[PDB]
């Protein structure tokens, strides 16, 4: 949801 | 001349990392502890940038990114420390200014845990472990992490049979002189999955204890269901 | 014509064994659980008689022949709990006369144990696992179980060689469709481990808890270090 | 030593 891994997943 | 697969994995392989333990704290089993959760926190950012270079792992769902990286991420923080050690007796290079030997295992409580993890080191030094194997290997216990959670499981098997396939294909080409070496290095995965296993346990009671402080992206994977 | 390690280890295939859980007693956590360890004591004698069998087993120290054993009994326990559940859907067969689905599961403390064992089944059945592949996967998790303890380090590495030439040449001959079929089966071995080492970390807890009568080999299995 | 485990294994 407003995960870490998530957000590093999607970026970059 | 060996498979553009293990090239690939070659060139992706994130740069060193330093642990860097705070000079100006006293040596304790919380500032060792302290240490580790911090390199593994950093590693960790690494680890999923470096997973996006893996054939085939970027187009599975995000779901099912999260559910490999969830399952694997401890094997793949223990391979690396296995890999840097194979050249040392009896010590475990976490980073180049982190090096445990058996008394500063004990002082931290992790002498059960750092043993297996030299049980692999063993294996690995007897086998002449290549850095093209270690970086397929790696590749490999992410693609078969047997997470619970996933939705693509046909996808997950091509990404499986994908890397096996670059293993196998390398292992043809550079040890004609033992035909089955690609299948001795895939059974080297139990001890991986037994001691990496065995490392989540111990860290999530460390964080049940209250007494280490952990970072955010380390924290999330430890409490990964 | 296949493979005469695999042709030897089908006919030193133990016979089936019965539950036989106590139509006298009321069903009970306490029961499913005392079932369970009675016909894991009982096939563990079966285990012993059936590794004698395996080429080479025999010719180890019996410090050797105690140390994989001690390591692998879980496995190969699971292992058969798992081969004898492929034609059922999401139960788990134990025993002829006891086959545990989702409800005696959750009444058992057993939902995240069987539910890993359902992994195991759910694999196995999408590769399609031949009694050839089962008996000989068996054998390899004996010989690969990674204790701690081994004296004759080279002979075990030996008897690994042995068994495995023994299951790429089966794969060789029967799925020329599939040539990397044998490595494939060897990345089951992680999820077997992991799923063991959760079955015994339970059980001993089970037995620290002193509410579940238990015998003496098992006892003796469960207490291995 | 007096293991049912090595009994087992050196019977038969
Ligand atoms: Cl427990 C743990 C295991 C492996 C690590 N590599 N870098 C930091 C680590 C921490
Ligand atoms: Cl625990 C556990 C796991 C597997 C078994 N097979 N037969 C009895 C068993 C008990």
């Amino acid at each position: 949801n407003n995960s870490l891994l998530l957000h590093l997943l999607k970026s970059q | 001349p060996y498979n553009k697969i293990v090239s690939h994995l070659l060139v992706a392989e994130p740069e060193k990392i330093y642990a860097m333990p705070d000079p100006t704290v006293p040596d304790s089993d919380i500032k060792a502890l302290t240490t580790l959760c911090d390199l593994a926190d950093r590693e960790l950012v690494v680890i999923i940038g470096w997973a996006k270079h893996i054939p085939g792992f970027s187009t599975l769902s995000l779901a099912d990114q999260m559910s490999l990286l969830q399952s694997a991420w401890m094997e793949i923080l223990i391979l690396g420390v296995v890999y840097r050690s194979l050249s040392f007796e009896d010590e475990l290079v976490y980073a180049d200014d982190y090096i445990m030997d058996e008394d500063q295992s004990k002082l931290a409580g992790l002498l059960d845990l750092n043993n297996a993890i030299l049980q692999l080191v063993k294996k690995y030094k007897s086998m002449k472990l290549e850095k093209e194997e270690f970086v397929t290997l790696k590749a490999i216990a992410l693609a078969n992490s047997d997470s619970m959670h996933i939705e693509d499981v046909e996808a997950v098997q091509k990404l499986q049979d994908v890397l096996h396939e670059a293993l196998q294909d390398y292992e043809a080409g550079q040890h004609m002189e033992d035909p089955r070496r690609a299948g001795k290095m895939l059974m080297t995965l139990p001890l991986l999955r037994q001691t990496s296993t065995k490392a989540v346990q111990h860290f999530y009671n460390i964080k049940l204890e209250g007494k280490v402080p952990m970072h955010k992206l380390f924290l999330e994977m430890l409490e990964a269901k």
